[PDB]
RNA sequence: AUUAAUAAAUAAAUAUUUAUUUUUCUUUGUAAAUAUUAUGAACAAUUUAAUUAACUAAAAUGUUUGAAUAUUUAUUUUUAUAUU
């Protein structure tokens, strides 16, 4: 859920150094306010397995943020990234990123 | 003179390890998903292992080897149940490739759909979550 | 397969090195087999002949050229880097222990006689 | 024979795919009324 | 019935498949 | 939410709780069908919705038997009734029905080749009842407790409903705990009979 | 068997000649390195087995006159 | 107990029949994991194909224990793609040709240059060794159409 | 009799139904029921056309050529005889008409 | 075991029958196709050498053959073999006298026998207008 | 399927379901032949009794 | 109705009294001799065949200390596809081939490993032309292709596969 | 690297094997009817059909006569033994319409 | 298949001859002309839902423990391969 913003700026910053942000969105939405280092999914495909090889392999290891508009849009795509094996989810909004200036 | 080949190119994955190592061996048990029952493999599933497709008859060497040549190395004539096991294995290709295209042009079009399986079956089976938004 | 009074090559499935060589004799029909199908209830009655038609052959040479690998471990599926041939490859015991006590006996010479080695 | 074999598809997708209707009393499908999921004493684990 | 084909089927024999002998050009 | 939809059916207000898949829990403000509703509105169960019965509404409370319990109608106490009543129409839709099963039995016989199992009886509740459980909280009975149903005809097992404690499903059903599936095994045609 | 719906039919008796059967193992028949076979006499050691390039295994073992 | 006892000698078939009907609902089950499975899968272009595999667990237990039919294919899916850029799957896609296709053919390479179908004609096949080990097509005319 | 038919394997043996990919009798008859009775409804989609009197059956043609002959022979418009073997109202408006 | 847990990648082995045997040049950037179509397209067995001729083995289609009588085409391109009356034949339309018998319920049946399911054909062998008024007297 | 050493005659019914499959209590055979020729008696299930 | 009448007075002879002295009498027993034979081949001879050579073999394996059962499965898991008409022949006629077979099967040896998958060489997917010669990928293919000739007998046309590979320039002839 | 795969994402299908393992025939007319929409006729016949809705239809229609195999695209395509850059669609364009 | 009897698209089954290349992943026997057409069920229950086979070989189908023994409660022993 809702998190500060600063936190998370210096952990996306040194913690990462790559790309761990999926992105469930319109994509008329995801062309309004578009993020460049983070993947587009469809959280149907997230709960089908369609992009199961395409995630991290190191389940412990990789900690990964959801971006969406729709709090319960992101919760269903962090419920099928935990019943895949990823637990270490969180959630983040397009506003909280450009605070950040991760955008 | 004799000949013995496994694969179309002729080549075949190495039999005999390095002296004094361990040699590899197949999977004895069937390959049933459950861990039981634990059943060894049958002798029709050690033929479909080995290449044969369960019959020695149907797929393989003995299928696909010539039975005879002359002793001067000139071949043997296309029987006409040859040509007709040719073109069958050219039809199994063409089914493959077929289908194959078919998938691939689904795609391109935007049909695949994202949900797993129909409706028939998603309101059949509980395993398939909730797709809902 | 090939072999002779001596040795014995397997082909899992099939052998290389191998010259199979006949000649074919006749081209011919072997005996004639009737199969007379009929039913009591229809009035039809079908007289086939398959004379199975075949070719007589007599092989006239077998040679073999094998290329061996090197020894090869009966009870261990390892193959041996130096081959001995004045000691078996894979040594045999006997069976009788005393602790079966309802064991059928056979006799003696039987149960224990050592075995030669086929390579001196 | 076009229309034969569509009249031919619909009747076999009929009835193979409604394999079993839900109680009359729980919901009646001639009333056209249905029923919704209840996931409420569900699990989320691949069991 | 219709038949798809979908196993081996062996080749019909017809009288299209006679092994026809070669011209060749008289000794002369 | 189409014109034509909104127009065939019309909102209401439900003074108590029904379990039909037409009713609702009590304060809900739902769109159903005419007839229903009008059948609702006048046995006294349902309202059309107001400003001030938004606001707040009155109830009826078993305790005296009549519609005499003012709620007021707020977020928290609308997902608690939305809750007891998701609890209360799976306890129905289980007790209200008789679930089928279509199963191979050679010849005649008295039994059935493949024993039902955990895993069947949840995906036949889904089936019919459009209900989805946790395979563990099936419970077969002492006679199936090691071989499953394997017997034809009327067959019953206990489908556990947990959090009936927390939710107050005390004296509203008959055991808070423990819900009787009654299941029916037959032969059926080689379509609806797989395994 | 069968149900009481089902016919009876005395079927001819299969007067064939059964494989008699074979010790029956646990361990060893799941192991997938080791074979069902289990042969061990006399005269095995004296069946050499050399392994060929093809795949083929060849065997030297004594002649019948020596058996 | 006693209606245990009851069901116990109330079985329809034998052990090995019951055995064989488990052994059809396990094929059952088998193919509805396999429907059930997704329709496609989003992959990346360098990784191997066999990463993320719905089979991972199945190979757990029997490839690593021993081999199977399909090693050489599993052997292929674990090796990285060949083709690591959508630039280099041009440029090859560019490279490749296509003979049998009904439209014309560029020429700008070489002039000189002459294509078997312009030098012999479209009725006019090369006579090929007609053995068992090849086999050549019959009947261009029926291949035709 | 029974129409016996060349094997090509002992499956064709144990088959009893020729083509067992066809629907039996029964569906055999609601099937073409069903497809004829759409086709009928795809027909009648379009009102009743009313066609003139050269399209009319040919033992309705003739009677009312008979019936209209005077007119033919005398032009004058307005003259409509009112027949009783022709195509019956429909009852509802049509574009046709 | 008849119930047998296999791939069916294993049931059908492409092992022997890779992609060259219809593409052969695939695996050099060129996409040719040879695929024998189908088994009617088989024009027969050919020698490899001339040194090795195929046997003349007779079959029973090509054994089992009649002498040639000429037939119209024949006749009208070469008059000169027209040489009897019995060359003179009718029509190629004339297939000849009917055999066997039109069965109702069965069709052409040989004269052989099979006559226990026919009656039918025996009753045609041995050989409303009420509800509609009269329009005039003579009609 | 065999003489009475090796298959008793109660086990001719053994395709049913039921005590039939369940070894008689009594048997009448090496005795003698009892005038109604029943030869095997089944335990009484209740007030009912199975003879052969 | 078409009888054999023709075809079975033939062979009347082989009948004996009333069916050989009596025309129909002996073509009646002579067209149900051939109908039940017939039937017999087609449903049961080889069934019967069949489970003596079973017996044969299971008999061999028995005094070689196995049986039918394992001496069957361990067979098809080593690859060896001998029927069993010829596990019996060659347990009748060479006893040393046959305890040669039952050993290599008793052996803990490595069955043969599966057929491979046809490979696509690095060359298929090397650009061609970078930017007279030949295709690398085709060039790999001629060079097994030589190989396979050259290893399927002792053919007299040399070992040397870079003097085959370069035979068209024998016949090429410089300008 | 613990990370996303960093690079253009492709699609990638599948393609079922389907066996018949129980006599078609055997069955009602609306399961014969899918074997053959299948291309399945007798018992032991196998064929290759596309991983599509209409053929999962199918053989969840059939279920119980048919055993299934999954094959990739990119598993097909190592099967056949092709290069990866040629596409399905090329060989399906360069083959003959009229082959069967 | 089956409607006697005023303006209603069409009886079906079998046989004979004959007719129509309509697009969709696959698959699919539709139509016309003509000949013939008593091989015959009474109740109950439920329901707008439940005798065929070309030859050779191959070939995967198939008597105790909610009791017993004992004494005045204690004892007892509760997977494969392979064959049409």
């Amino acid at each position: 859920h809702m998190v500060h913003d600063s936190h998370k700026l210096r952990e996306k910053l040194s913690s990462r150094k790559g790309i761990f942000v999926i992105d469930v969105r319109d994509p008329g939405e995801r062309k309004l306010n578009p993020v460049p280092r983070s993947v587009a999914l469809h959280h149907h495909d997230l709960l089908s397995g369609a992009s199961c090889p395409i995630l991290p392999q190191q389940k412990s290891a990789a900690e990964l943020f959801v971006l969406a508009s729709n709090e319960s849009r992101g919760l269903n795509s962090a419920a099928a990234l935990r019943r895949w094996g990823y637990d270490s989810v969180v959630q983040v909004d397009y506003n909280t990123l450009v605070e950040a200036g991760y955008v | 003179y004799s000949e013995a080949r496994s694969n179309y190119d002729g080549t075949s994955l190495p039999a005999w390890p390095a002296p004094g190592k361990k040699p590899t061996y197949p999977a004895a048990l069937s390959e049933l998903r459950l861990p039981q029952p634990r059943m060894r493999k049958t002798r029709t599933e050690w033929m479909y292992y080995h290449g044969h497709g369960g019959c020695p008859g149907k797929y393989g060497p003995s299928r696909e080897i010539a039975d005879f040549e002359y002793a001067d190395g000139t071949p043997a004539s296309i029987s006409g149940r040859r040509f007709a096991f040719k073109h069958h294995q050219d039809h199994l290709l063409v089914q493959l490739i077929r289908a194959a295209a078919t998938v691939e042009r689904y795609d391109a079009s935007g049909l695949l759909p994202r949900i797993p399986g129909t409706a028939e079956q998603r309101n059949w089976d509980p395993a398939i979550p909730l797709f809902l938004d | 397969m090939v072999g002779g009074p001596r040795f014995t090559a397997i082909g899992r499935p099939l052998l290389e090195g191998v010259r199979v060589t006949a000649q074919v004799e006749e081209q011919k029909r072997m005996r004639n087999v009737v199969s007379l199908f009929a039913t009591p209830g229809r009035r039809h009655v079908r007289w086939v002949d398959a004379p199975h038609a075949a070719t007589i052959i007599r092989i006239c040479e077998i040679f073999y050229s094998p290329n061996v690998v090197g020894e090869l471990d009966k009870y261990k599926g390892e193959l041996l880097e130096t081959f001995t041939p004045g000691q078996h490859t894979n040594p045999v015991y006997p069976v009788d222990d005393g602790y079966d006590v309802f064991r059928k006996k056979d006799k003696e010479a039987m149960e224990n006689a050592t075995t030669f080695l086929d390579l001196l | 024979a076009a229309a034969a074999a569509a009249a031919a598809a619909a009747a076999a997708a009929a009835a193979a795919a409604a394999a079993a209707a839900a109680a009359a009393a729980a919901a009646a499908a001639a009333a056209a009324a249905a029923a919704a999921a209840a996931a409420a004493a569900a699990a989320a684990a691949a069991a | 019935v219709t038949r798809l084909y979908t196993s081996y089927y062996t080749g019909v024999l017809y009288p299209n498949q006679l092994v026809q002998p070669k011209q060749r050009l008289p000794a002369d | 939410m189409a014109p034509e939809l909104q127009l065939e059916y019309m909102p209401v207000l439900f003074t108590r709780t029904i379990l039909g898949p037409q009713g609702g829990f009590a304060g809900e403000e739902r769109l159903v069908k005419l007839e229903v509703a009008r059948k609702y509105m006048e046995a006294g169960h349902a309202v059309t919705p107001t400003e001030e019965l938004r606001r707040g509404l009155w109830c009826y409370n078993p305790d005296t038997d009549k519609y005499d319990c003012f709620i007021e109608r707020n977020e928290e106490f609308l997902d608690f009734a939305a809750r007891k009543r998701q609890w209360l129409d799976v306890y129905w839709r289980v007790n209200t029905g008789y679930l089928l099963f279509g199963r191979q039995s050679w010849g005649q016989g008295f039994l059935i080749n493949c024993p039902l199992r955990k895993r069947d009886v949840a995906q036949k509740l889904w089936e019919q009842y459009k209900v989805r459980i946790d395979p563990r909280l099936i419970e077969f009975r002492e006679k199936d407790r090691r071989t499953g149903i394997q017997e034809l005809g009327h067959n019953w097992c206990w489908l556990y409903l947990p959090g009936a404690e927390e939710l107050g499903i005390n004296r509203e059903v008959y055991d808070n705990k423990r819900v009787k599936v009654r299941i029916h095994v037959r032969k059926m045609n080689s379509m609806f009979a797989l395994y | 068997f069968g149900g009481f719906g089902m016919s009876v039919y005395t079927p001819k008796k299969d007067r064939r000649f059964r494989v008699q059967p074979l010790p029956s193992l646990h361990a060893n028949s799941l192991a997938d390195d080791t074979p069902l076979v289990t042969t061990t006499r006399t005269l095995s050691p004296n069946f050499r087995a050399f392994a060929l390039q093809d795949g083929g295994v060849f065997f030297t073992h004594p002649s019948h006159e020596q058996v | 107990r006693y209606r245990t006892a009851w069901r116990e000698l109330l079985h329809p078939l034998p052990v090995r029949a019951r055995k064989m009907e488990w052994l059809k609902r396990d094929a059952v089950e088998e193919n509805e994991e396999i429907l059930r499975r997704p329709y496609y899968t989003i992959k990346s272009y360098a990784l191997p194909p066999a990463v993320g595999r719905q089979e991972s667990i199945h190979n757990s237990n029997n490839i690593r224990g021993g081999m199977h039919s399909s090693h050489s294919l599993d052997l292929i899916m674990r090796q990285p793609r060949r083709v690591k850029t959508p630039e280099q799957l041009r440029a090859l896609r560019d490279r490749l040709r296509f003979i049998g296709v009904t439209g014309p053919m560029p020429q700008a390479t070489s002039v000189s240059t002459k294509s078997y179908t312009d030098t012999y004609g479209s009725r006019l096949r090369p006579r090929y060794p007609e053995s068992w080990d090849t086999v050549p097509p019959h009947q261009p005319s029926r291949e035709l159409l | 009799l029974v129409k016996r038919h060349k094997i090509t394997n002992n499956q064709m043996l144990l088959m009893r139904r020729r083509e067992p990919y066809k629907p039996t009798m029964k569906d055999r008859q609601e099937i073409a029921d069903r497809a004829k009775l759409e086709e009928f409804e795809r027909k009648n989609a379009d009102g009743l056309m009313f066609v003139p009197e050269k399209a009319l059956p040919p033992w309705q043609k003739s009677l009312a050529h008979n019936a209209k002959a005077l007119g033919s022979r005398i032009n004058f418009r307005g003259f409509r005889v009112r027949v009783a073997d022709g195509q019956d109202e429909p009852g509802f408006p049509t574009p046709f008409r | 075991r008849y119930r047998l847990f296999h791939p069916r990648r294993e049931a059908i082995p492409m092992h022997m029958c890779p992609a060259k045997t219809i593409f052969p040049l695939i695996n050099s950037n060129n996409l040719l196709v040879k695929t024998r179509n189908s088994w009617e397209d088989f024009t027969g067995r050919k020698e490899f050498d001339e040194d090795h001729p195929l046997p003349v083995v007779g079959s029973r289609l090509n054994g089992r053959t009649t002498q040639h009588k000429w037939n119209h085409w024949d006749q009208y391109l070469n008059p000169q073999i027209t040489q009897s009356i019995k060359d003179l034949t009718p029509t190629p339309e004339y297939v000849g006298m009917r055999c066997g018998h039109n069965m109702i319920k069965m069709g052409w049946m040989k004269i052989g026998g099979s006559w226990k399911y026919s009656r039918g054909y025996n009753d045609r062998r041995r050989v409303r207008f009420m509800l509609a008024p009269r329009v005039s007297a003579g009609g | 399927t065999g003489s009475p050493t090796h298959q008793r005659e109660y086990e001719r019914f053994h395709h049913l379901p039921g005590d039939v499959r369940t070894r008689p209590q009594f048997d009448f055979t090496f005795g003698e032949t009892r005038a109604d020729r029943v030869m095997f008696a089944w335990r009484k299930r209740g007030d009912l009794q199975l003879y052969q | 109705h078409y009888r054999a009448k023709l075809e079975l007075d033939r062979i009347r002879s082989m009948l004996r009294g009333r069916a050989r002295l009596e025309r129909k009498v002996g073509l009646k027993r002579l067209f149900f001799l051939m109908r039940t034979q017939t039937r017999y081949r087609v449903e049961q001879q080889a069934h019967w065949e069949r489970a003596i050579v079973r017996k044969n073999v299971d008999s061999a394996a028995r005094e070689h200390g196995t049986g039918w059962q394992h001496l069957r499965n361990e067979l098809g898991r080593q690859n060896v596809m001998l029927l069993p008409r010829s596990q019996q022949l060659l347990a009748q006629y060479e006893p040393l081939a046959f305890r040669a077979v039952v050993e290599l099967c008793a052996s803990r040896i490595p069955p043969p490993p599966p057929p491979v998958v046809a490979s696509v060489p690095e060359e298929s997917y090397t650009l061609w032309p970078p930017a007279s010669l030949s295709h690398p990928a085709a060039r790999v293919e001629l060079r097994c292709g030589v190989e396979r000739v050259l290893r399927r007998g002792p053919s007299g046309l040399g070992n040397n596969v870079n003097e085959l590979i370069d035979a068209w320039k024998e016949f090429d002839v410089s300008p | 690297a613990a990370a996303i795969a960093p690079g253009p994402y492709r699609r990638v299908g599948n393609i079922f094997i389907v066996h018949c393992d129980d006599h078609p025939f055997k069955h009602s007319w609306e399961v014969n009817r899918m074997l053959r929409e299948l291309r399945l006729e007798f018992k032991g016949q196998t064929t290759i059909v596309p991983d599509i809705p209409q053929v999962r239809k199918r053989i969840w229609r059939v279920r119980h006569i048919v055993k299934v195999d999954v094959l990739d695209l990119d598993e097909a395509k190592a099967l056949i033994g092709v290069p990866e850059h040629i596409s399905f669609t090329d060989l399906a364009s360069q083959l003959p319409p009229s082959f069967g």
